[PDB]
RNA sequence: GAACAGUGGUAGGAGAGCGUUCUAAGGGCUGUGAAGCCAGACCGGAAGGACUGGUGGAGCGCUUAGAAGUGAGAAUGCCGG
RNA sequence: GACCGAUAGUGAACCAGUACCGUGAGGGAAAGGUGAAAAGCACCCCGGAAGGGGAGUGAAAGAGAUCCUGAAACCGUGUGCCUACAAGUAGUCAGAGCCCGUUAACGGGUGAUGGCGUGCCUUUUGUAGAAUGAACCGGCGAGUUACGAUCUCGUGCAAGGU
RNA sequence: GAACGAGGUAGAUGAAGAGGUCUGGAAAGGCCCGCCAUAGGAGGUAACAGCCCUGUAGUCAAAACUUCGUUCGA
């Protein structure tokens, strides 16, 4: 699709034609849901455990004889109904990761990119280039592009100065073209992407 | 999508049933297991195929046959699949495998005679059905064994 | 601590906000200081061997060190603290002016 | 929306929901008083939900989705009173 | 860290492998929170003291050490309605009288008297059961997870899929 | 055996608001304004702090002991 091309300073240098196979598909909402859920599950560390009745300290002996005392029969002071007892079926360390088919992954990232173009929240830049790695300059650039809220900045390769300048601004994330991903795209209002990065994204996804 | 307005595909996700959580649910108390007996017990139930001591079906019936060490399975290709190639193509196992017409070679390609072949082809395969050889030669082509 | 016994400071936070005084004592371990005329308390002391009258007594209670700032020598306004080395000897400097504090 | 019919129920099958803790994203509330607690003649078909006042003195809802140590009146249950 | 938050999480947030138990091997607890700061209540009064009542401090003392909150059982003080001719699974529906006055509703409290009415749970052909379980209140306390299988539903791609 | 380099075992330096004003026991909160940011990790501070403190990013540092690296007969 046809989109305005901008400079850093915020002046429009004509238009650029984004590949329709990437930026012009009908977004598959069910696929994007699945990709978001899958990606958030991948982030979980899953480090959680309880002690069952075997793992709690002590508890070997029968607390009192089976018959004759008038008490309920009990097998261990760490049986699960005892205060201080083992837990029945609590958490155990585990992974929550699973893989979607590679074609579903392709669809999902195309969907959210193509949805950014519909919502007019893509900003293609001629190039993005800071003289000094200075946060004040990045903040000025984002002001100029009318980037009020959160934004994902996508460069073709690692750009140390852009990375460093945006690092400390809240809700701005810098990423290489390789590093683009569904959750980062959907969780930033504006997508600032360089023309070099657009070409690099198209290369892979188309 | 927006992370604040996520919505699963209708019919993609159901709520799990949680038994033994009160009478209103319809699986309170006995948790759907009925009353007593081996099937209601924790860890309970007889092993698969057990018939409570009646001689199990598998044990009533005789073992049959043997397995050949040297069994050959061929990747079979019917004539309809050869129809997808270009005219005058030298169809080989390596091409079939590369194009994705077959997934695994196994003992070799065998050509079988299901469907119709219009296109003339030089088919090189390990085996042919009598039908398939005839059908390849009838279309003008060649059925070389390799 | 960024201030020490004898420093003139301004109280920047509390009931005594905007009150200047001298640090009478520092308590590094608690990160508190005692500032003259600041954070006065009425201690109800019984008769002892030392003071056999007893009575209620107005004394300073210490405040958190992060509620005081040293004053800039030049302007007389609160300053943050830096360190430079003069004559092979480290000194505190008012970040506001550049002037040495001590 | 109309008509017509139906709606006792144990084991049990099926469905639709309520509430709890945590997370993410919106959005909010709160020292001009959060949660909790106490009280009331309010609201919803139920699970339940508000509002007002008191106590309390710093945290907490809401929406959508996710994940579960997710709901107790009984076990001569365990611990405390 | 879509792990715990003081019955949890380590047995152990605290002087815990302690105290305590056992000849011994060994078993094995309970017990966190004044306040921002001790400013931890000078002084007066009752009392032998404990403990109070003032006065002070403090935002707060009904934050005073048994010190954040402060439920329930349980124990009391006061009193609006009822109660000493009555036969009671204790309610429910009917109902005067008396006392009140609300999230304002064909309201609230009490209840002479009338009708009806054998708790709950478990287990049973059948339980008010003279069968079982629970003194009461509170907290804790039971279909989970992993890896495989299969079916339904959903999605992607499709003679291919991965 | 030495030399050199990078580490470890202490540390050092380190930007920017007591901004005004409201409520309050207290302001880190509200409202209205600034500013720093290779630093908006964290903890603390009389309520919730990038700019109050300890710090953080970055940049430096070792007498001594120690780790690793580098160099010096078909
Ligand atoms: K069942
Ligand atoms: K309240
Ligand atoms: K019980
Ligand atoms: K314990
Ligand atoms: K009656
Ligand atoms: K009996
Ligand atoms: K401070
Ligand atoms: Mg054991
Ligand atoms: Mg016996
Ligand atoms: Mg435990
Ligand atoms: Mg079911
Ligand atoms: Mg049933
Ligand atoms: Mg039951
Ligand atoms: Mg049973
Ligand atoms: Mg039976
Ligand atoms: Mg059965
Ligand atoms: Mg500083
Ligand atoms: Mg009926
Ligand atoms: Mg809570
Ligand atoms: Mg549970
Ligand atoms: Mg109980
Ligand atoms: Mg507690
Ligand atoms: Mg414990
Ligand atoms: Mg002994
Ligand atoms: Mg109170
Ligand atoms: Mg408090
Ligand atoms: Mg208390
Ligand atoms: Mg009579
Ligand atoms: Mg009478
Ligand atoms: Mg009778
Ligand atoms: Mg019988
Ligand atoms: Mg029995
Ligand atoms: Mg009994
Ligand atoms: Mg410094
Ligand atoms: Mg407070």
């Amino acid at each position: 699709p046809k989109v305005a091309l901008y400079n850093q300073n915020g002046s429009t240098a004509g238009d650029i034609e984004l590949n329709a196979s990437v930026f012009g598909i009908e977004p598959n909402e069910s696929v994007v849901f699945d990709a978001i859920l899958m990606q958030r599950a991948s982030l979980r560390q899953g480090t959680h455990k309880v002690k069952n009745r075997s793992e709690v300290r002590g508890g070997g002996r029968k607390p009192w004889r089976q018959k004759g005392t008038g008490r309920a029969r009990q097998g261990s002071i760490r049986s699960p109904q005892w205060r201080g007892g083992g837990v029945v079926f609590g958490p155990t360390p585990r992974s929550y990761s699973y893989k979607l088919p590679k074609k579903v992954r392709r669809l999902a990232i195309k969907s959210v990119l193509s949805s950014k173009v519909i919502d007019n929240n893509i900003i293609v830049l001629e190039d993005l280039t800071l003289d000094t790695a200075k946060t004040k300059e990045m903040a000025a650039i984002l002001k100029g592009l009318s980037v009020e809220k959160k934004a994902l900045i996508v460069t073709a390769d690692a750009n140390e100065a852009v990375a460093l300048s945006a690092r400390n601004i809240p809700g701005v994330t810098v990423v290489e073209a390789n590093g683009i991903n569904v959750l980062d795209v959907v969780n930033h209002e504006k997508l600032l992407i360089t023309k070099a990065a657009v070409e690099k994204v198209e290369e892979v996804l188309a | 999508m927006k992370l604040h307005e996520l919505k699963p595909s209708e019919g993609s996700r159901k709520t799990r049933n949680r038994v033994g959580r009160g009478i209103g649910s319809g699986n309170g108390k006995t948790a759907g297991k009925g009353h007593k007996g081996q099937n209601a017990r924790s860890g309970g139930g007889v092993r698969p195929g057990f018939e409570g001591g009646q001689m199990p079906l598998f044990q009533r019936l005789p073992k049959r046959g043997f397995t050949n060490i040297n069994r050959k399975e061929y990747a079979v290709v019917n004539l309809d699949k050869l129809n997808g190639f270009a005219e005058g193509t030298e169809v080989t196992p390596e091409l079939l495998l590369e194009t994705g017409v077959i997934s695994k070679l196994n003992a070799g390609v065998k050509i079988l005679g299901n469907g119709k072949l219009e296109k003339k082809l030089t088919v090189k395969a390990n085996k042919f059905s009598a039908s398939a050889k005839e059908a390849v030669e009838a279309a003008g082509g060649t059925a070389e064994v390799i | 601590m960024h201030v020490k016994k004898g420093d003139k400071v301004m109280v920047i936070s509390g009931k005594d906000k905007g009150k200047q005084g001298t640090i009478l004592a520092a308590f590094p371990k608690k990160d508190r200081v005692l500032v003259e005329g600041v954070n006065m308390v009425k201690k109800h002391s019984k008769p002892t061997q030392a003071n056999p009258q007893g009575g209620i007594s107005n004394q300073e209670a210490p405040i958190h060190v992060s509620n005081v700032m040293p004053l800039d020598p030049k302007t007389g306004e609160v300053t943050r603290v830096g360190y430079k080395v003069e004559d092979g000897k480290k000194v505190r400097v008012a970040k506001k002016s550049g002037q040495v504090l001590d």
